[PDB]
């Protein structure tokens, strides 16, 4: 049983980012600067999955996972004496780590990178800031 | 040295067992002041409102922890660092910090407690009496008291529409003698009621609430008590009324319905019928004061009452004005009433209280410093009355310490003043001719 | 802050320049706000009442702070930090050889 | 600096309209103390008597100008020059200057006023709270209050022979909570009496005196009010009684005639039947206190009552001991009662009050600091109860500032004590087993 | 100016030459207080333990550098900044800082030294006597001394099982006369021992430890010396015993074996036999106090002894209660003993010492403030005894200034109190009857 399939990842990203925490004014707490490194690493992993075999990209996925955990744990936004952690909220509401656990070949890796594409696309669609 | 270093509120109990708050102010040199707030009303359209908790679990929703928190966390940060003698600056800073006309955010009780505590701490620092600090060097007039002696209306089961009946010992030479006369009349009335078989226990202000036949019977028994004490009604001791006609006024019919308190068969009186009813009461009995004889919204009736009886009888607007500068200005413009009842927590600040007193005095009106139904051991209103040279006070009966505290403070003020102290009596009713 | 205390000259200056009568208030982002909105935010919990206001400015470059004193074991007075200031000369420095360097007059 | 410079007395009014006196003490450094005297009794076999003028033309013979002159012209010339911290020396000097066992020459009211004023001035000079000055550094125990709630006997027209009823909130965690519980039960009882049509006006102590059917009716209504407020009788709030059996005791027939208050059908009991009635009341209701259960001169009855009920209920001697060291010692010798009601003006000075408290504590008795019928805005008995760590106070109901002032002072003392403040509740009844 | 700014500790010597620690406290204004700690025990299941170095090369492992370092480096940083008059707050803060029921981390000796130094600095700051600061204005009772005259048990080689014998001059008019009587009886007994050829050198407590024949011979010699000085035994001077029955109690056989100290043919007595022996001794001699007459864990024997001899003989529990609040609760509940020996270093805090004293007083027990085997020149226990009005002290014999210091402190206190000072004498045994 996989959480990401070719028939649901775009709608999954839709629902995942429509549930992200918002300020009292309605703006998203997440910004593109907080996830810029993760997006760059996902883009590079997608680029390198086309040429090289999956066994060569065994350290890149692990680096991507440790980057996801580090960024989710370190990014904090404080408004109105309340501190939220938008990257961790995005990771748990998008099931990023669980999807990363189901990466075992080129197909699943490319599906995950397309899922991240969809996540940031729809984040920008609903008023996400740079 | 005089810089405020600590402002701290705590929740205490008022005279009815309901919560209120007290504020303590400490300055740098160790001067200390404590202000206790009387219990007012938390809801009001054009009056200052007190902040209540509303938590039904604690004190029936009447806790004052929110106002205490507002003092400790909001007012304390702003006020600490001010000079303790900067009463007007502190009061204006609190008014600006609240930001609302009705003082509903901070709570009027919070602001009043801080104001009184600051004034008392400044008087302590200067080592001067509180009336000297508040009113300057020319503070000498001892107020004439309106001693509430009989209760009716919504405070009694008796068929009497009028809320309060009072004795005014305006014929006494000194305030000490006036207090003695009032105590003796109070005890003579107690004996008369015990002989008559009526209820003797006291109410909120210390006055009796017997089962009389009506208003006339209550005034006659008050006069009998005065004569039993050995004083001449109309020369030594006079009668005042607090009708509180807003309680039994039908707004939609524009008629003062006396049937609310005097049974189904009571006479139902319109505006002019109320006017000449009050005139008949004034002619029959030695009445010097009538308070709230018209509804708070019957401006034409108030103007007709002032035209008819304003030259010889003091007409006090309690609910008519509600210690509001705008309403008092309007009443002065339209020649409505000739006296205002001043309640400190209805406006919530000492500066605004003194502004209202000064505005009333400038128009020929008399300002009557008044007590609330739920009082404390704090007797600042006595110092306010002496400081303003108002010449009239209304602080209750001769029974409970919530009322006796102000009389004791006035006795202390008279003793301190010595030969300078003046009790004017009838001359303190300067709003009346002759 | 225990080694030093507020100087009496600065306290007198602040007292009768009335700088505490002209406080400025800030929200949680450190932006100037009116006292009404500051009170409203503090009551609502959106502003910490402690670190959100300023006591104007005192003029004249006065020393704000003076050394604090304590009692030594024989009952004499002594500055708090004078005697525990240091114990070792920190070793140091390093003399870097830079003879090849064109200086500017 | 601490040398007493000025001692001045004046006449003020108590919480009944009757005169009393207050004394002000000034030292050389400006330390100020004020002591007001509660009104007591000028007639007593071995209790200290207060000095009244007896002039029927002034206050009905209750003026206190004689005691005021005694302070101003006799005590002041003797005490001025003493150190203000010499409370024991000043009190001994005043007792010697009186030279009379019941303090009739100078008046016990004058001596008590000077004692309280000197103690408060000494506390003001040392900049310590009054309880710290009076009791030392280890003052932490907030008293358990017996809040009077229902009246009878000579204070009511109802057929209840017992003088008054009390609620004891001994299950509260703090004194603040105990005060809130008492206030809520008071308001619940007021609502219940309103539903039943009974009277709502308060008496001298602040408590209701409705027209109940009998003692059991009043106790059951108290239990109903406790349960309506949301508290468990017997675990959170207990019931105490002041029978004041000396009122309805027939000295010649050696019987307790309830017919004096409960009508012609009341039961005339002997000492044994009275003890049986008290025991069955204790077994029927959660009663933890009985005050004046027997007559002040029925020593055999007191001994039998202590043998029967003294293990599980507190037996307080109010008229039995009249705050007397000789009587208290005699009772300790014969195992009569296990508590004494400490009235500060029944003995005369603070030194003698503290001696009586410490003797009772040493004998295993509990000392209950008590109010008088005529009280003032003075709240020194709260500081006495906290200073001695007595653990019990009887300062009236929740309806008048003469009583609420002591409760507010206890709230203030608890607030200053902070984390070291102790409310023991049931553990304050150390005269009982388990 | 009352804020604690400096806390220093240093290692000094006690009366036996073993190390102890002393603490000094300086406030901001320069108020100074020094507290010296008596030598206690670092072992015990339910007692506060002192902290020792354990370095066998220094003082045989009895150094106190660890506790001094704890005061200088741990306690001082926590306590500096407190108000010096916040004794309860300081003591609670130090108890929390230790975090251990028996104060084993910081050391009970360190905590007691800081407590005493803080109390003395606060008394110096307020410019009041130490007993006035500790016990308030009502501090007048000069304690009755039970002073050691003859030793035995483990402090002597004579065949006497009982540890201590004391004289109690309870018939003296003043404390000065009682001290003179004790010193004269001490010298007369010295003369009698010199005539008999026995030894004269004094032990740790200052009393003689001669080679008598038994308990009866020792008490007979004490009575002979009392009569030689010129005082009536049983009227002027009484005898007291410190059996220390734990030292010769066999736990396995549940028997009191006198063979440990009294030889080989010594009687072996059960609990009932021990009670009979003590009752026979009380009937034979004017013995008024017996201390540790049973084992520290023999609760049934203690209860039976209090049943038999508790009405006429004061029974003190030293090892029985170990001045522990919980053991005192259990003893009061179980009717075991009627007096507690109060040692301030077995608790480690003045606040808890005073708590134990008033708790014992509330039960009818007497608190006897006691010294330790290794004392100092500090005489705070005398001020404690006067402050609590305990009326009993046990501070040693008349031959070393580790005891004469406390006796001189009591002489100074009696001189300062003047006419107020009271020596109750035989009345100070309020735990007895009649």
């Amino acid at each position: 049983m996989a959480i990401l399939t070719d028939e649901n990842y775009v709608d999954k990203a839709e629902r995942a980012i429509s549930l992200l925490e918002k300020d009292n004014k309605g703006n998203y707490l997440l910004t593109t600067s907080q996830i810029r490194k993760l997006l760059s690493l996902c883009s590079s992993l997608y680029d390198r999955s086309k040429e090289r075999k999956f066994d060569e990209l065994i350290n890149d996925v692990s680096y991507l996972r440790v980057q996801f955990v580090y960024q989710s744990g370190r990014n904090s936004v404080r408004v109105n004496r309340q501190t939220f952690f938008p990257v961790k909220d995005l990771v748990e509401k998008g099931q990023i780590l669980e999807a990363l656990k189901e990466i075992k070949d080129r197909e699943t890796l490319q599906r995950f990178c397309r899922y991240m594409e969809a996540l940031v696309a729809y984040f920008k669609f609903y008023g996400g800031k740079d | 040295m005089s810089i405020i270093t600590d402002v701290y509120a705590r929740e205490v109990l008022d005279s009815r067992g309901n919560p209120t708050l007290e504020v303590e102010v400490y300055t740098e040199s160790g001067a200390f002041g404590r202000g206790m707030v009387p219990s007012g009303a938390s809801t009001g359209e054009h009056e200052a409102v007190e902040l209540r908790d509303g938590d039904k679990a604690r004190y029936g929703g009447l806790g004052t922890q929110k106002a205490v928190d507002n003092v400790n966390n909001v007012i304390a940060e702003h006020i600490i660092g001010f000079d303790v003698r900067d009463q007007q600056g502190i009061d204006r800073a609190m008014i600006a910090l609240d930001g609302t006309p009705n003082k509903g955010k901070l709570g009027a009780n919070a602001i009043l407690g801080v104001s009184i505590a600051v004034a008392r701490a400044a008087a302590d620092y200067l080592e001067v009496p509180l009336y000297s600090y508040l009113g300057g060097f020319n503070t000498k007039v001892l107020p004439t008291p309106m001693m509430n002696i009989i209760n009716g209306g919504s405070h009694s089961d008796a068929p009497i529409a009028f809320q309060e009946f009072m004795i005014v010992p305006a014929g006494a030479p000194t305030f000490k003698e006036a207090l003695r006369w009032g105590a003796e009349i109070f005890h003579a009335l107690k004996k008369i009621l015990k002989e008559r078989g009526l209820e003797t226990a006291v109410g909120d202000e210390g006055g009796f609430a017997p089962r009389f036949n009506g208003t006339e019977d209550g005034v006659e028994t008050i006069i009998k008590a005065i004569e039993a004490a050995g004083y001449v009604p109309g020369k030594d001791v006079f009668i005042g009324l607090d009708c509180a006609s807003s309680e039994f006024y039908d707004a939609e019919h524009k008629v003062y319905g006396y049937t609310k308190f005097e049974g189904e068969g009571a006479a139902v009186r319109t505006a002019a019928e109320q006017i000449d009813y009050l005139e008949e009461l004034v002619n029959k009995y030695p009445i010097i004061t009538i308070e709230d004889g018209m509804d708070e919204n019957d401006w034409d009736g108030w103007k007709a009452l002032t035209e008819r009886l304003g030259g010889k009888v003091q007409l006090v607007g309690d609910d008519f004005f509600v210690t509001n500068t705008a309403y008092l200005e309007k009443g002065i413009a339209e020649h409505a009433a000739n006296s205002i009842l001043i309640k400190v927590n209805q406006i919530g600040t000492l500066t605004e209280t003194f502004d209202a007193i000064e505005m009333a005095k400038e128009a020929g009106y008399t300002a009557v410093v008044s007590h609330r139904s739920g009082e404390t051991e704090d007797s600042t209103i006595a110092d306010i009355a002496v400081a303003t040279n108002a010449g009239q006070i209304k602080t209750g009966s001769l029974s409970r310490t919530d009322r006796i505290a102000k009389y004791n403070q006035l006795l202390r003020i008279e003793d301190q003043l010595g030969e300078v102290a003046e009790y004017r009596g009838l001359k303190s009713f300067y709003n009346l001719k002759k | 802050m225990k080694n030093f205390k507020i100087s009496s000259t600065y306290r007198a200056a602040r007292k009768q320049q009335k700088t505490a009568n002209r406080k400025s208030f800030y929200n949680d982002e450190g932006y100037m706000i009116s006292p009404s909105e500051w009170a409203d935010g503090v009551i609502k919990g959106l502003i910490n009442p402690k670190n959100s206001w300023s006591n104007d400015h005192v003029k004249g470059y006065l020393p704000r702070v003076s050394p604090r004193s304590h009692w030594t074991k024989n009952g004499y007075r002594e500055y708090l930090g004078i005697g525990k200031s240091r114990d070792i000369p920190e070793k140091e420095p390093e003399v870097i050889e830079m003879m090849d360097l064109e200086l500017v007059v």
